[PDB]
C-alpha cells in the first residue's frame, strides 16, 4: 500500500488548481489532439430517415503539461469519473442526429495519464448519424456516408486535430459486416471548415458502401420477372378465350404496380425515378402492352393474320423483353 | 403454419387443375393465375421477418421449388390447352 | 365459410363460376390467418383462433375439392 499512497499523493497535486475552464496552453499555440477510431459496428442503415448508426470507441489523445508527473513509472488508469475534473476536447460530429455513450456497468469512458502529460481519453458512442443518399441508381448503388468530427467552441488558432496513425487511425472497418451493404472502402481527411465565428478544424471519416443487389433479385426482380413471364402466357391462348386472357391480363397488370406500389412505401418520398421505378416501370409496359396485345386482337376480329399477329407476339415479346434486360442491366451493372 | 403450410397448400390447389376437363379454359386458367399470384406475395412476405441478408434461405429455396410446381402447373396447362382441337366439351 | 357453400347450390356445368367462388373464398381464409397472426407474436403453437380458422379452411377446401369431385365423375 505504501505505493499506493504515493500514487494518491501524485494524482491529488494534478487536480489541486487545476483550471477546467482553460485548455492546455491557454493563451497560446493550439493544441494538437490526435483521434483513432475503432468501428465496432454499423447497423441501421435506413435510407427511410437517411442516417446510419455507428458504434465505435472513440479516443483522443493531446498533451496537457499540468497533468505531468515524473516519480510514477507506470501510466495511470484512473477512474472514468476523473474526467468530469478534466479539461477535453468539446469534440462533436456535425452529421449526428441522435448519440449516447454507453452507461452499463458503469459510462464507457477511460481516463489514461502518461508521464510525460499525454492524455487518452476513450468513449464508447453510438451516434446516429445523417447520410444523404442518391437513390437514383437504387438498388444497384453506392452510397458515400461520412462522420463530420469538429471542434465546437475552439478554433483553428486553439486546437488542431490530426488521425492518430494516419491511415491507420480507423480499425475494425474490414470485419464489419453489414447484412445488406459491403463497405468497399473508407477514407480519412483532414479539413478546415469555417463559419462566421471562425475557421475549425475538421476530421472527416467517410465509408463506400455498395448495395448487395442479392436481397433485391429474391424479393424485387425475380417476382417482376415472373410475372412478366407469366402474362406472355396469354399469348398461346386461342383468341376467343376472352375471359381466360383478360383474367391473365389484368392480374399481372394490377399485381405489377401493387408490387411497384408496395415497394415505394417502404422508402422515402423522394421525388426522382430510381433503377427498381425503371425496371418495375419497364415491366409494367410489356404486361400493360400484353393485354393491350389481345385488345387489339379482339378489334381485329370483331370488330388468318390474326394468329399472325398473335404468332409474331408469341416471340418478339420474349425477344424485346430481353434486349430490354440487356440494355437495363449492362447499363446499370 | 405461417409459410410452409401456406406454400404447401397453394401447390396443391395448383394440382387440382389437372383433375378438371381440358375446356374449362377460364376456370384452369384462374386456378394457375390465382396460385402463381399466391404464391408471389407468399414469397415476399415470408422474406419480411428476417433482415436483408444477401445470401438463400433454405424458406427461400422451398419457396422457389413450390414456385416451380405451381408456374409448372400453369404451363403444363398451356401446353394442353395448346392441343385441345375443340372448345365444347364432353355433354351428356 | 357460409358463402362457400353458395357454390353446391350452382349448376354443375359452370367450372368458371364455382372455382372461381371456391378458389376466391380458399385464398381468402389464407389471407385472414395470416392477417390475424401477424398481429400476435411469433408464437410457436396453435391457438384457439388458430385451431378455428384451420377448422374453417378445411371445410372450404372440401367444399372446392367437392366441385373438382364433381366435375371428374362428369367428365372424366
Ligand atoms: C505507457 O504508455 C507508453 C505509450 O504507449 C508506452 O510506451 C510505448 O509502448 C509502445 C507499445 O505499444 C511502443 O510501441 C512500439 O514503438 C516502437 C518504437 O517506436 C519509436 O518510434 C515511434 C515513431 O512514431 C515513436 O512514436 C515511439 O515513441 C518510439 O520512439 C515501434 O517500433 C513498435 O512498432 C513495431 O512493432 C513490432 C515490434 O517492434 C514490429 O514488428 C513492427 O514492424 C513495428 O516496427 C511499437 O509501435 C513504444 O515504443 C512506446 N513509446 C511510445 C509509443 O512513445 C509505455 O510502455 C507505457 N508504460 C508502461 C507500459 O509501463
Ligand atoms: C451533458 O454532458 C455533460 C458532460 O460533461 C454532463 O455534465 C456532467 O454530468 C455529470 C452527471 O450529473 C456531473 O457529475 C456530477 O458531478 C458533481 C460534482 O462532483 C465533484 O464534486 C463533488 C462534491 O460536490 C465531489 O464529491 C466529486 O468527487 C467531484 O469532485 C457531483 O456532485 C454530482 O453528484 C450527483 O450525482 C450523484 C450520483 O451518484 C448523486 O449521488 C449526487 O447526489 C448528485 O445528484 C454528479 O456526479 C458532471 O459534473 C457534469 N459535468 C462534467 C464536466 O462532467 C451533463 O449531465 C449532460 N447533460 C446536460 C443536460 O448537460
Ligand atoms: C465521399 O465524398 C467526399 C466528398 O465530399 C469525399 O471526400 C473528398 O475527397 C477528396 C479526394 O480524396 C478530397 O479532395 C482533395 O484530396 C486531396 C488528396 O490529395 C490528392 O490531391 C492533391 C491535390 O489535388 C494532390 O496533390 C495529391 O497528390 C493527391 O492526389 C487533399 O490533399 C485535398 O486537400 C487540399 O486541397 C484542398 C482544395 O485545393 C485545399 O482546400 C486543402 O487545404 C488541401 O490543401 C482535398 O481534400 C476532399 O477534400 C474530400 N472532402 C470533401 C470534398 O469535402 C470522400 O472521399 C468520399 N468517400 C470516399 C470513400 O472516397
Ligand atoms: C436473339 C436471342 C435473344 C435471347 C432471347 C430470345 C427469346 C427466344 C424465345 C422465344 C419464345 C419461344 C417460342 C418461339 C416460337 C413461337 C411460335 C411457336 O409456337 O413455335 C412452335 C412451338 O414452339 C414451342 O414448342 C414452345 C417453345 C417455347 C416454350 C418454352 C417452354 C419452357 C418455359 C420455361 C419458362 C419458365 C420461366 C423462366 C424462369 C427464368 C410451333 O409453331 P406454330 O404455332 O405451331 O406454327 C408454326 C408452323 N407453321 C409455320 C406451319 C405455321
Ligand atoms: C384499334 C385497336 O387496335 C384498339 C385495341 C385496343 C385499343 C386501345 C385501348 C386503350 C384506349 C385508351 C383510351 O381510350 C384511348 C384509346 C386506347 C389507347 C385504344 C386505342 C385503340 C386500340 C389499340
Ligand atoms: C378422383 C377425383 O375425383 C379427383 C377430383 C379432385 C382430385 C384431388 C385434387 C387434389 C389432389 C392433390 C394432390 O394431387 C393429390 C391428389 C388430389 C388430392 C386429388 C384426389 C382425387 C380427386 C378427388
Ligand atoms: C425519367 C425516366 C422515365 C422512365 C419511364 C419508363 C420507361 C420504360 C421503358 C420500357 C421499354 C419497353
Ligand atoms: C420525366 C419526363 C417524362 C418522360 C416520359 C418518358 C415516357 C417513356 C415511355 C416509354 C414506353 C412507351
Ligand atoms: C397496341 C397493340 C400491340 C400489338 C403488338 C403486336 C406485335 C407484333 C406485330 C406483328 C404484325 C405482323
Ligand atoms: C396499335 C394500333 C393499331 C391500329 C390498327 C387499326 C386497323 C384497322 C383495320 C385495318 C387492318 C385490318
Ligand atoms: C446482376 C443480376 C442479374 C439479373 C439478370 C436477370 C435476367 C432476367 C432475364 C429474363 C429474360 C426472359
Ligand atoms: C437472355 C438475356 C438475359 C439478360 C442479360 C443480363 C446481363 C447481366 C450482366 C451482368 C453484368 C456483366
Ligand atoms: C421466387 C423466386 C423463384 C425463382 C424460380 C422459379 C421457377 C421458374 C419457373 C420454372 C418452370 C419450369
Ligand atoms: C414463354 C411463356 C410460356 C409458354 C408456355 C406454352 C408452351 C406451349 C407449347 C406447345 C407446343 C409445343
Ligand atoms: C394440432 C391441432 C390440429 C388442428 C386441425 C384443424 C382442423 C380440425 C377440424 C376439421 C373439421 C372438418
Ligand atoms: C407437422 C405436420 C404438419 C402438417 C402437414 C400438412 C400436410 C398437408
Ligand atoms: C393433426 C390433425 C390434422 C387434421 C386435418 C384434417 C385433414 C386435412
Ligand atoms: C376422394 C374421392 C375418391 C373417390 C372418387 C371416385 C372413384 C374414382
Amino acid at each position: 500500500p505504501s505505493n499506493m499512497s504515493l500514487v494518491k499523493e501524485t494524482v491529488d497535486r494534478l487536480l489541486k488548481g487545476y483550471d477546467i475552464r482553460l485548455r492546455p496552453d491557454f493563451g497560446g499555440p493550439p493544441v494538437a489532439v490526435g483521434m483513432n477510431i475503432d468501428i465496432a459496428s454499423i447497423d441501421m442503415v435506413s435510407e427511410v430517415n437517411m442516417d446510419y448508426t455507428l458504434t465505435m470507441y472513440f479516443q483522443q489523445a493531446w498533451r496537457d503539461k499540468r497533468l505531468s508527473y515524473n516519480v510514477i513509472p507506470l501510466n495511470l488508469t484512473l477512474d472514468n469519473r476523473v474526467a468530469d475534473q478534466l479539461w477535453v476536447p468539446d469534440t462533436y460530429f456535425l452529421n449526428d442526429k441522435k448519440s449516447f455513450v454507453h452507461g452499463v456497468t458503469v459510462k464507457n469512458r477511460m481516463i489514461r495519464l502518461h508521464p510525460d502529460g499525454t492524455v487518452l481519453y476513450g468513449l464508447r458512442i453510438t451516434t446516429t448519424a445523417a447520410c444523404m443518399m442518391d437513390l437514383r441508381r437504387y438498388p444497384l448503388d453506392e452510397q458515400n456516408c461520412t462522420l463530420e468530427i469538429e471542434s465546437y467552441g475552439y478554433t483553428t488558432d486553439d486546437i488542431e486535430f490530426y488521425w492518430r496513425g494516419d491511415d491507420n487511425a480507423v480499425t475494425g472497418v474490414t470485419k464489419i459486416e453489414l447484412p445488406q451493404f459491403s463497405i468497399v472502402d473508407y477514407k480519412l481527411i483532414t479539413k478546415k471548415v469555417v463559419f462566421s465565428t471562425g475557421s475549425y478544424p475538421r476530421l472527416s471519416l467517410s465509408f463506400k458502401l455498395k448495395r448487395n443487389i442479392g436481397y433485391f433479385i429474391l424479393q424485387t426482380y425475380m417476382p417482376s420477372i415472373l410475372i412478366t413471364i407469366l402474362s406472355w402466357v396469354s399469348f398461346w391462348i386461342n383468341y376467343d378465350a376472352s375471359a381466360a386472357r383478360v383474367a391473365l391480363g389484368i392480374t399481372t397488370v394490377l399485381t405489377m404496380t401493387t408490387i411497384n406500389t408496395h415497394l415505394r412505401e417502404t422508402l422515402p418520398k423522394i421525388p426522382y425515378v430510381k433503377a427498381i421505378d425503371m425496371y418495375l416501370m419497364g415491366c409494367f409496359v410489356f404486361v400493360f402492352m400484353a393485354l393491350l396485345e389481345y385488345a387489339l386482337v379482339n378489334y381485329i376480329f370483331f370488330g388468318t393474320d390474326v394468329n399472325a399477329i398473335d404468332r409474331w407476339s408469341r416471340i418478339f415479346f420474349p425477344v424485346v423483353f430481353s434486349f430490354f434486360n440487356i440494355v437495363y442491366w449492362l447499363y446499370y451493372v | 403454419i405461417q409459410t410452409y403450410l401456406p406454400c404447401i397448400m397453394t401447390v396443391i390447389l395448383s394440382q387440382v387443375s389437372f383433375w378438371l376437363n381440358r375446356e374449362s379454359v377460364p376456370a384452369r386458367t384462374v386456378f394457375g393465375v390465382t396460385t402463381v399470384l399466391t404464391m408471389t406475395t407468399l414469397s415476399i412476405s415470408a422474406r419480411n421477418s428476417l433482415p436483408k441478408v444477401a445470401y438463400a434461405t433454405a424458406m427461400d429455396w422451398f419457396i422457389a421449388v413450390c414456385y416451380a410446381f405451381v408456374f409448372s402447373a400453369l404451363i403444363e396447362f398451356a401446353t394442353v390447352n395448346y392441343f385441345t382441337k375443340r372448345g365444347y366439351a364432353w355433354d351428356g
